[PDB]
C-alpha cells in the first residue's frame, strides 16, 4: 500500500502521511536520513510555465569595469597573435597585461581615458610587448 | 582570507578573455574517431576538427594544436520551440600544432 | 509554427542520415509523421 | 484489510473495430479508503466487467491520497474548486451535521472518513472530473497548524455553544509575531451568491433542506 | 461569483453594520470628493465604503 | 468485505 | 561588500548593428 | 532451463553492478571489450564464422 | 533488549551529527571552480526552474553559482554517505554516452549499482514482473545526467517519485530539478565536471561503508567484554 502520485506533495510529504495513517507499516530507509537532513527545497513537482507581458528573467549580465578596457584593447589592437591557454589557471593574456597596467596608471591619479590609453600603450612596447594596431 | 566564487570568477581567463568569436587558443586532443579530432580548450565544451591533409599523422591524442574559436556553444531556436536546440559542442577552426 | 505542422517531441535529436545507420535501426519502426520532411527538404 | 472499496460509475464502452465492428468493453471508476484519511480511485478497463473491477480497485490503493481532516470528521474549512467544467463547494460543518453532498461524494467521503459536510456540484456532472476534482481539492486544504506557522499567529476558535470562549487550536512552532494581523476594515473576497441569497432569506427552493435518510 | 469588487458591499449583513444614524434635522447630504489625489484618498473610501451603509440606516 | 473472482491459480504460473 | 561582484553596466563588447551599402547616403 | 540462481542474496542486494539494466550478462559483455578497445589505444575469414 | 542498543548506537547515532562523515573536506569552491562546474549552458537553453541557481550569464553563457552549489553539494554527499551507511542500494543513472563507461566503473569500485543503458518502460514502476516478486528496487538514486538524450528528462526521474525512490541529481541550467530530491547545480558536461563528481560520490559511498564497518566491529567487541 503506497502511493505513486508523484505530482502530489513530495515523497517525503506522502510517505509521512500514509505512515501516520497506518498505510505503511514501516518507515522506508531513506526516511530517517531525509528528516534528520533534509534538502534546502522540498521537492514537489511544479509545472514550468512560460513568462508573458512584462516578466523577465531575474539572470543578470556578468560585467566589469575592465570589460570596458577590453573592449577598447581588441578594437584598437585586436586580438594578440599569442594564443590563450585556458588551462593555466593563472594565464595572463595581452590584453590583461594591457588591463593591469591601464589600471596601474589610473590609481596614480590621471582620469583622462584617451590620455590613460596612449601612455598604457608606450609602457607596455617599453617592456617589449608586440602590440601591432588592427589598422 | 577564503578566495570567494566571485573573485575566481572575475580572474579566470575563460572570464578575461571575452567573447570567443574569433580568439586564438590552446586545445588538447582527448579522442580521436578516424579522421575526427575531439579536442579540448578549456571550454564547456570540446570542439571537433578534421583532421588536416597536410601532417595528418602529427595530431594523435594528447597533442596540443592552435584553435580559432567562433563559439563556445552551437545553439539555435527554431520556429514553435520554446527553448533553444544544442548540438552540445564548441565551434572552432583547427589552424595546426602548438610546438616549443 | 504554421499551418505546416511542427509538433515533433524529438525536435532536439540530431538528424543522422548515414549508409550506416540504416542497418542499425528496428526493423519495426515505420517512418513517423515528420520523418519524410527532413528527406524532402534535403533531397531539394 | 483496512480499506473498503466503492463503485462510482460503470460504464460500456462501444469501440468500432476495422475488422469485427462494434467491440464492447467495460470502464469502471473505483474509490478505495480506509476511513482514516487514505483514500484514493482508480479507473478500470477490460473486457469483462468482474476484470475492470479488480484492475480499478488494485491499482487505486497504489495512488492513494491523504486527506486532512479536522477533527477527524469534517475539512478544515470551505473548499470552492473547479476541475474542467464540474465545480464544486465545500462547506466545514459541525458534528452531527452528516454528508449532505451529491450521492457520488458520499461515497467518498465515508471512505474518506468525513462525517459533516456540504457540498455543492454545478456545472457539467461528470462522474471522474468530480471524482479527480474532489480529491484534488481534499488533498490542497490548509490545516490549522499549517496556517499557524505560515502567519507565526495563533489560530483561535470561537464557539457559539461555548460562548466568548478563546480555543487556540494550532500555535506555531516558530517564533511567536508581535504585529497584530492588519486589520482591512473591508475584505475584498469573492462571494458566492448562493450563500448570500441563502443567508439574506432570498434564497427560495423546494428541494433544499429536504427530510432525507442518515448518511 | 458575486459579480464586482468587494462584493461585501452588497449583502444585507454589510449594509446593517453602519453606526451612523442621522438625527431627525438632517434633510440633505452632500459628498464633495476627488477622484485622484493622495489627500483625497479616505473620502474616496468614504464614498466606495460608508456611503452605503449611511443611505440603508 | 465481498467476494470478486480471483485473477488465476498459483499452480497456473511459470 | 565585496568587490569583485559584477556591476550593473551596458555591454562593452557589443558589436554595432549591420548597415546596408547605402546607410547614410542620399 | 539454467535460468540463474537469485540474482541478489538474503539482504535483497543483487550480486551485479549492472543488475538493474535487467540484461547485466550482456552488458557486462558490452563493457569488458568497449574497456578493451580503450586501452588498445592507450598502448597505440572462410577458417571460423 | 539487544536490538534497540544496536539501532541506537548504530543506526541513530550518526542522524545526531551535522557532518557524521565528514563529506566537506572533500571539495571547495575552489576546486569545483577548477573542474569548470561554474560553466552552465547558453542562456536560450536555461530552464527557469534553474534560475535560482545561476550566479549571472556571461556573454550569454550562464555561470552557476558555485556557493549554492557548495551548499547543495554537501547536502547531497552527506545524504549519499548516509544511505551508504544504512547499507541502502544506490543506483547511478546516466545517459551521457561519453561517461557510461566511467559511471559503470566507479558503481562496481565503489560496490553499488549503474544503469547507463536505455532505459526499458517499467524498471522501477513495474519492477516486480521485470525481475520478481521479491526484487529489492534502489534505496537511492543518482543522477549524474538528469536529461535523456532527446534534452528530455530521464524517465527515472519520473519514475523514481513514483516509487518513492530519494534522488541526487547533477543538474545543469538547462535542466528541471523540481522532482529531484537533493539536487545539486552544476557542470553536467565537461569531462572534468564529471570525473570530479564520480571521485567525490565514490569517496562518500566508500567513506560510509568503512564506517559502518569500524562501528559495528567496535560495538561487537565492546558487547562480548
Ligand atoms: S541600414 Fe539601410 S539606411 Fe541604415
Ligand atoms: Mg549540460
Amino acid at each position: 500500500a503506497g502511493s505513486r502520485l508523484e505530482t502530489v506533495g513530495s515523497i517525503f510529504s506522502r510517505t509521512r502521511d500514509l505512515v501516520r495513517a497506518g498505510v505503511l507499516k514501516e518507515k522506508p530507509l531513506w526516511f530517517d536520513v531525509y528528516d534528520a537532513f533534509p534538502p534546502l527545497r522540498e521537492p514537489v513537482f511544479q509545472r514550468p510555465r512560460v513568462r508573458y507581458g512584462k516578466a523577465k528573467a531575474p539572470i543578470q549580465d556578468i560585467w566589469y569595469h575592465e570589460d570596458r578596457i577590453r573592449a577598447k584593447f581588441y578594437s584598437v589592437y585586436g586580438s594578440g597573435q599569442r594564443a590563450f591557454d585556458l588551462f593555466n589557471p593563472n594565464f595572463k593574456s595581452t590584453c590583461q597585461r594591457f588591463v593591469e597596467k591601464y589600471t596601474e596608471l589610473q590609481k596614480l591619479g590621471e582620469t583622462d581615458e584617451e590620455k590613460l590609453f596612449v601612455e598604457t600603450g608606450k609602457a607596455l612596447l617599453a617592456e617589449g610587448v608586440i602590440l601591432r594596431r588592427v589598422g | 582570507n577564503v578566495e570567494s566564487f566571485a573573485s575566481m570568477l572575475r580572474h579566470s581567463p575563460l572570464t578575461q578573455m571575452g567573447p570567443a568569436k574569433d580568439k586564438l587558443v590552446i586545445g588538447r586532443i582527448f579522442h580521436i574517431v578516424e579522421n575526427d579530432l575531439y579536442i579540448d580548450f578549456g571550454g564547456k565544451f570540446h570542439c571537433v576538427c578534421r583532421r588536416p591533409e597536410v601532417d595528418g599523422e602529427k595530431y594523435q591524442k594528447g597533442t596540443r594544436v592552435r584553435l580559432r574559436l567562433l563559439d563556445l556553444e552551437l545553439t539555435s531556436r527554431f520556429l514553435g520551440a520554446t527553448t533553444d536546440t544544442t548540438v552540445l559542442e564548441a565551434n572552432a577552426v583547427l589552424l595546426g600544432i602548438q610546438e616549443s | 509554427k504554421v499551418w505546416y505542422e511542427s509538433p515533433s517531441l524529438g525536435s532536439h535529436s540530431t538528424y543522422k542520415p548515414s549508409k550506416l545507420e540504416f542497418l542499425m535501426r528496428s526493423t519495426s519502426k515505420k517512418t513517423r509523421k515528420e520523418d519524410h520532411a527532413r528527406l524532402r527538404a534535403l533531397n531539394g | 484489510e483496512d480499506f473498503d472499496t466503492r463503485i462510482l460509475e460503470v460504464r460500456n464502452v462501444f469501440t468500432m473495430t476495422a475488422k469485427e465492428g462494434r467491440k464492447k468493453s467495460i470502464r469502471v471508476l473505483v474509490a478505495v479508503g480506509n476511513g482514516k484519511g487514505a483514500a484514493g480511485f482508480s479507473i478500470g478497463k477490460a473486457t469483462d466487467r468482474m476484470d475492470a473491477f479488480r484492475k480499478a480497485k488494485n491499482r487505486a490503493v497504489h495512488h492513494l491520497h491523504y486527506i486532512e481532516r479536522y477533527e477527524d470528521h469534517t475539512i478544515f474549512h470551505d473548499i470552492s474548486l473547479r476541475f474542467k467544467r464540474t465545480h464544486i463547494k465545500m462547506k466545514k460543518q459541525p458534528k452531527g451535521y452528516g454528508l449532505r453532498c451529491h450521492r457520488a461524494i458520499i461515497t467518498i467521503c465515508r471512505l474518506i472518513g468525513i462525517k459533516d459536510m456540504y457540498a455543492k456540484v454545478s456545472g457539467s456532472i461528470n462522474m471522474l472530473s468530480l471524482t479527480q476534482g474532489l480529491f484534488r481539492g481534499l488533498s490542497r486544504q490548509e490545516t490549522h497548524q499549517q496556517l499557524a506557522d505560515k502567519k507565526g499567529l495563533h489560530v483561535v476558535e470561537i464557539r457559539e455553544e461555548c460562548g466568548p470562549l478563546p480555543i487556540v487550536v494550532a500555535s506555531p512552532r516558530g517564533p511567536l509575531r508581535k504585529d497584530p494581523e492588519p486589520e482591512d476594515e473591508v475584505p475584498d473576497v469573492k462571494l458566492d451568491w448562493e450563500d448570500v441569497k441563502t443567508a439574506q432569506g432570498m434564497k427560495r427552493s423546494v428541494w433544499s433542506n429536504l427530510k432525507r435518510a442518515a448518511t | 461569483p458575486m459579480k464586482g469588487r468587494f462584493p461585501i458591499r452588497r449583502t444585507l449583513q454589510y449594509l446593517s453594520q453602519g453606526n451612523v444614524v442621522f438625527k431627525d434635522s438632517v434633510k440633505v447630504m452632500t459628498v464633495n470628493y476627488n477622484t485622484h489625489g493622495e489627500l483625497g484618498e479616505g473620502a474616496r473610501k468614504f464614498v466606495f465604503f460608508n456611503i452605503p451603509q449611511i443611505q440603508y440606516k | 468485505a465481498f467476494v470478486i473472482p480471483k485473477k488465476n491459480v498459483p499452480t497456473s504460473k511459470r | 561588500s565585496n568587490e569583485d561582484l559584477p556591476i550593473s553596466m551596458e555591454n562593452p563588447y557589443k558589436e554595432p548593428l549591420k548597415k546596408c551599402i547605402l546607410c547614410g547616403k542620399h | 532451463p539454467r535460468q540463474r540462481a537469485i540474482q541478489w542474496g538474503e539482504d535483497g542486494r543483487p550480486f551485479h553492478y549492472l543488475f538493474y539494466t535487467g540484461k547485466q550478462s550482456y552488458y557486462s559483455l558490452m563493457h569488458d571489450v568497449y574497456g578493451m578497445l580503450l586501452n588498445l589505444e592507450k598502448h597505440q575469414v572462410i577458417g571460423s564464422r | 533488549e539487544d536490538s534497540t542498543d544496536f539501532n541506537d548506537k548504530i543506526l541513530n547515532e550518526p542522524l545526531k551529527h551535522s557532518d557524521f562523515f565528514n563529506v566537506k573536506e572533500l571539495f571547495s569552491v575552489r576546486s569545483l571552480f577548477d573542474a569548470r562546474v561554474h560553466l552552465g549552458h547558453k542562456a536560450g537553453c536555461r530552464h527557469r526552474f534553474m534560475e535560482p541557481y545561476i550566479f549571472g550569464s556571461r556573454l550569454d553563457h550562464d555561470i552557476i553559482d558555485l556557493e549554492q552549489t557548495a551548499t547543495h553539494l554537501q547536502l547531497a554527499l552527506n545524504f549519499t554517505a548516509h544511505m551508504a551507511y544504512r547499507k541502502g542500494i544506490i543506483l547511478f543513472i546516466s545517459r551521457n554516452r561519453q561517461f557510461s563507461y566511467l559511471i559503470e566503473n566507479m558503481a562496481r569500485d565503489c560496490g553499488e549499482y549503474a544503469h547507463t543503458r536505455y532505459f526499458r518502460g517499467g524498471m522501477l514502476t513495474n519492477a516486480r514482473l521485470l525481475f520478481g516478486p521479491t526484487v529489492r528496487l534502489p534505496d537511492l538514486i543518482i543522477f549524474l545526467h538528469t536529461l535523456n538524450n532527446i534534452f528530455e528528462p530521464h524517465v527515472a526521474v519520473r519514475d523514481a517519485a513514483k516509487m518513492n525512490i530519494p534522488t541526487v541529481g547533477i543538474v545543469d541550467t538547462n535542466c528541471n530539478p523540481c522532482l529531484i530530491t537533493y539536487p545539486v547545480p552544476g557542470n553536467d558536461d565537461s569531462p572534468l565536471a564529471v570525473h570530479l563528481y564520480c571521485r567525490l560520490f565514490q569517496t562518500a559511498i566508500t567513506r560510509a561503508k568503512e564506517k559502518r564497518q569500524q562501528v559495528e566491529a567496535l560495538y561487537r567487541l565492546q558487547g562480548q567484554k
